[PDB]
RNA sequence: GCGAGAGACCGAUAGCGAACAAGUACAGUGAUGGAAAGAUGAAAAGAACUUUGAAAAGAGAGUGAAAAAGUACGUGAAAUUGUUGAAAGGGAAGGGCUUGAGAUCAGACUUGGUACCGGGCCAG
RNA sequence: UGCUGUAAAGCUGGGUCGAACGGCCUCUAGUGCAGAUCUUGGUGGUAGUAGCAAAUAUUCAAAUGAGAACUUUGAAGACUGA
RNA sequence: UAACGAGAUUCCCACUGUCCCUAUCUACUAUCUAGCGAAACCACAGCCAAGGGAACGGGCUUGGCAGAAUCAGCGGGGAAAG
């Protein structure tokens, strides 16, 4: 018999199977597509989830009731210290599809990104990549070599980037380690930028804009094992059903006498890949900037941080990303800042952000005041201040 | 190194009994205890001193106070060949104090 | 009594027994399939490891439905326990093998297990008591343990022959 | 090295309950011997036993 | 019932329920119901003694025709199981037919006759 | 270990074992098992699995012992609450 | 027919997680370990689709396919068990 009434299926079959991502740092499926008339740049960036703010801006969209009005809107920090060139890597067009076909090192590279290639650090004799410095002896012929066979063959050719996690508050000393596809001039364009950028810093302002819309990839929050209730949003089943409610009553008909794919079940929740799109950068802050948090209209000198610092993380010290709404992924999570993969030439996209004031109050209670002065100037003297 | 060695320690019960039950938090103040004495002497044999009991038990099974200071003694012991022993430090306040060497 | 395996030179090998030990059947036949073969040394300080936690039996037939562990890597598995009273018993079988080779003159840092096998005992029966007034079996599957340690033309064809011959003609 | 038989015997020799006899922890051996009433009323006598004083209930606050 | 002699009877799941401390143990308020259970060895000669172990036991030794008879006792099947060895194994396995490979077994130089006569088998 | 018979089966090599047993001509029968939710006994897979979760609660030390979460004693923390 | 009713029924006020529409928290489980350790059930077993067939196959025919050993859950099937 058919369902007596119609009901839409409960979770979206496009993110099957909903099982642990096979690795925390989220992994670019897909690059910009290459326009070789354009500049060589990078397309892609690496950050820590730091925590989430609050701005305020003036709205422009007219015909808009909020048009010209201040909106308070919710915004993501991302801790992005500039990231480290060590490598570049070439690929090849083949009927089997892109296959890398050499990987060239830069000759120093750093302790953080030298323990990428460990399990065990500390009992190690840190050879890596040792015998590879060996390589750039006094002329570096091999270097060369395989640099003229990159700039000969590939047709695809990104670069092999480091983050410096020790300017960041985590206590993991590995850095991460990602490839990052190079758009734009030729292949030999590219590999002569990629070889003088070795073991030069890369910035997060040479890579995105403010205003830009950019793609988040990161792995989400995980939360275990979970019922049907919560993993699917299926309906709970009355209060006095026998064996208990957080359950699909039917999993299935009789025939076919096996039980679908389609059909809710219980199983891990989160930690999965997730790719995000349009995220407005409402700033690029600066590292050195001492009023990272200061705006035109709140010219109170401030950082980007929370009174107490970001909860779980710490202090963002370096240069960051101010993201609109939320990303995935949770506090001190690598985060990929992908460049969008099409033109957006919206009000949405296109819309100049000029922020109005940014919050730093406690986020760890119902904080009150935006910086010690002002609390200072609020409470007056205290028994502690003698 | 000195294996025989006396000091004068604090330790913070409350974190370490942070959303235990409740029929359980005295019993568990006693298991974190012998596990500071491992961390700080490390010696597996650890030893408390009934005066130690008597004033984890004080308030009951969930009394146990929020900071204890402890004298922790290394001493010569068998299949362990230093054990560690633990008795309390009858202080004021258990507030702003550090370790200390005993002499 | 006779011992399923005789020992290839006896003058060389001490053996122990026990009979009607009343430790489990399937954990004992895993604790020894866990030193089969091994040196005596290796194996003693090995089983110490396995009552300390810091390394595990690897169950390998009798394991349906038991839990995962890290410690089973060592072995290629992933179930693994730290089956205590078989390792005891074990031990004290071990222990008792290598006094017998010592009052035979063997050296213990040459000794190696080269025999160990766990058969089925009698079992021992219980009751227990089942709803609606019902009565269960809750028997005991005891073990017997026995080991014994030991100290480390052609012819051709006439027309075979008369190639192969005039194939040495050939090379002078 | 079981004193179960003594501190019953301790208790009706006192006239208290087992619950308020105390047996000399540092005298065991000898608690052990005492294998009559007679030598419980020694040791009683000599304060290796002894009668624990009864748990106070106030009426202070009543009153 | 008492006393005897027999059998083309049964041979310990049989023969009486009972070959045994059997109308016993045990059940049921009760009337009643009612089992299982034979076998070391000619003889306990039932393993002194040494050694490891808390002990049970083990290992040597000893008795014996035999311990491949140690009272958990003649022989000691099968189900089921351990070890060793051999082999095979992509959502069962097992079977028939056929050949290969490996293993095992067999057979004419015969009960051969006097360098030769002749024979056996497989083939051209 | 093989041989014989279309077959039911018979014979035989090796191992184990210890006191009786067979061929042939006949007689006789409580004479042949895969099944009967067969009978009695024995044994598996399930499976080291379900489980060992009511009645507030145990802890430190010493003694004893080969061995102590569970025994004894002491100290404490609790409960039954006439 | 006053009164009475763990009797059946309708409406109203109060009340609320019954619901919109779910979320969070506690203990005991489950879970993992040491020890202990059953039972139901069992022709042989265990991937699908169609066919034919005692007219709804795990096995047959034709296809899809198909890679050790497994853990927690689950209730589609075993026309599951009793
Ligand atoms: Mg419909
Ligand atoms: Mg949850
Ligand atoms: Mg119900
Ligand atoms: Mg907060
Ligand atoms: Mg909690
Ligand atoms: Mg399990
Ligand atoms: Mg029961
Ligand atoms: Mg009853
Ligand atoms: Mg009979
Ligand atoms: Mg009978
Ligand atoms: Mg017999
Ligand atoms: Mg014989
Ligand atoms: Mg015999
Ligand atoms: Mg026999
Ligand atoms: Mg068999
Ligand atoms: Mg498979
Ligand atoms: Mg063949
Ligand atoms: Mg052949
Ligand atoms: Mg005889
Ligand atoms: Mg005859
Ligand atoms: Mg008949
Ligand atoms: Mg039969
Ligand atoms: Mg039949
Ligand atoms: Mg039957
Ligand atoms: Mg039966
Ligand atoms: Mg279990
Ligand atoms: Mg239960
Ligand atoms: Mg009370
Ligand atoms: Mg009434
Ligand atoms: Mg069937
Ligand atoms: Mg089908
Ligand atoms: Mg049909
Ligand atoms: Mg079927
Ligand atoms: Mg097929
Ligand atoms: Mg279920
Ligand atoms: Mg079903």
């Amino acid at each position: 018999s058919h369902r007596k009434y119609e009901a839409p299926r409960h979770g979206s079959l496009g993110f099957l199977p909903r099982k642990r991502a096979a690795k925390q740092r989220g992994r670019v499926k897909s690059f910009p597509k290459d326009v070789k008339s354009k500049p060589v740049a990078l397309t892609a960036f690496l950050g820590y989830k730091a925590g989430m703010t609050t701005i305020v801006r003036d709205l422009d969209r007219p015909g808009s009731k909020m048009h010209k009005r201040e909106v308070v809107e919710a915004a993501t920090v991302v801790d992005t210290p500039p990231m480290v060139v060590v490598g570049v890597v070439g690929y090849v067009e083949t009927p089997r599809g892109l296959r890398s076909l050499t990987t060239v090192w830069a000759e120093h590279l750093s302790e953080e990104v030298r323990r990428r290639f460990y399990k065990n650090w500390y009992k190690s004799k840190k050879k890596a990549f040792t015998k590879y410095s060996g390589k750039y002896a006094t002329d570096a012929k091999q270097v060369e070599t395989e640099l003229a066979r990159i700039k000969k063959y590939a047709s695809v050719v990104r670069v092999l980037a480091h983050t410096q996690i020790k300017k960041t508050p985590l206590s993991q000393k590995k850095a991460h380690l990602a490839e990052i596809q190079i758009n734009g001039g030729s292949v030999s364009d590219k590999v002569d930028w990629a070889k003088e950028h070795f073991e030069k810093e890369v910035s997060v302002d040479s890579v995105f804009e403010q205003d830009e819309m950019i793609d988040v990839i990161a792995v989400t929050k995980g939360h275990g094992f979970e019922g049907v209730t919560h993993r699917w949003g299926t309906k709970k089943l009355p209060r006095k059903t026998h064996r208990g409610l957080r359950k699909v009553a039917c999993i299935g008909a009789w025939h076919p006498a096996n039980v679908n794919w389609t059909v809710a079940r219980a199983g891990q929740n989160g930690y999965h890949h997730r790719t995000s799109i349009n995220h407005k950068v409402y700033r690029v802050g600066k590292g050195t900037d001492e009023a990272n948090g200061a705006t035109e209209f709140d010219r109170t000198k401030k950082t980007i941080n929370p009174m107490g610092g970001f909860v779980r993380y710490g202090n963002v010290n370096n240069d960051f990303v101010l993201l609109k709404g939320s990303i995935p992924g949770v506090k001190k999570r690598v985060v990929t800042l992908r460049k969008s993969l099409y033109v957006d030439t919206s009000r949405r996209a296109v819309e100049k952000v000029n922020l109005k004031w940014i919050d730093t109050a406690s986020r760890f209670g119902k904080g009150r005041f935006q910086t010690p002065a002002e609390k200072h100037a609020f409470m007056g003297t205290l028994k502690k201040d003698l | 190194l000195q294996d025989v060695v006396t000091r004068e320690y604090t330790i913070n019960l409350h974190k370490r009994l942070h959303g235990v039950n409740f029929k359980k938090r005295a019993p568990k103040a006693v298991k974190e205890i012998k596990k500071f004495a491992t961390l700080h002497m490390g010696t597996t044999d650890v030893r408390l001193d009934p005066k130690l009991n008597i004033a984890i038990w004080k308030r009951g099974v969930q009394g146990v106070e929020n900071r204890m200071r402890l004298r922790i003694s290394r001493k010569r012991n068998a299949k362990e060949k230093l054990f560690a022993y633990v008795e309390p430090v009858i202080v004021p306040s258990t507030k702003g104090l550090q370790t200390v060497v005993v002499e | 009594v006779r011992y399923a395996a005789t020992p290839a030179n006896p003058a060389k090998s001490a053996s122990a027994r026990g009979s009607y030990l009343r430790v489990s059947f399937k954990n004992t036949r895993e604790t020894a399939q866990a030193i089969n073969g091994w040196k005596l040394e290796k194996a003693q300080k090995y089983l110490d490891q396995v009552l300390d936690h810091q390394r595990a039996i690897p169950f390998r037939r009798y394991n349906s439905s038991i839990g995962r562990t890290g410690q089973g890597k060592e072995f290629g598995v992933t179930k693994a326990r730290w089956p205590a009273k078989s390792v005891n018993f074990v031990k004290d079988l071990l222990r008792n093998a290598q006094a017998n080779a010592e009052a035979k003159g063997l050296d213990s840092s040459k000794l190696v297990i080269s025999h160990i096998q766990v058969n089925h005992a009698p079992k021992q029966r219980r009751r227990t008591y089942r709803a609606h007034g019902r009565i269960n079996a809750y028997q005991s599957t005891p073990s017997h343990i026995e080991l014994t340690l030991t100290e480390e033309q052609i012819r051709l064809n006439s027309r075979q022959r008369g190639r192969l011959a005039s194939q040495k003609r050939l090379t002078a | 090295a079981n004193l179960r038989t003594q501190k019953r015997l301790a208790a009706s020799v006192i006239g208290v309950g087992k619950r308020k006899v105390w047996l000399d922890p540092n005298e065991t051996t000898e608690i052990a011997n005492a294998n009559s009433r007679s030598a419980i009323r020694k040791l009683y006598k000599n304060g290796t036993i002894v009668k624990k004083p009864e748990t106070v209930h106030s009426r202070s606050r009543a009153r």
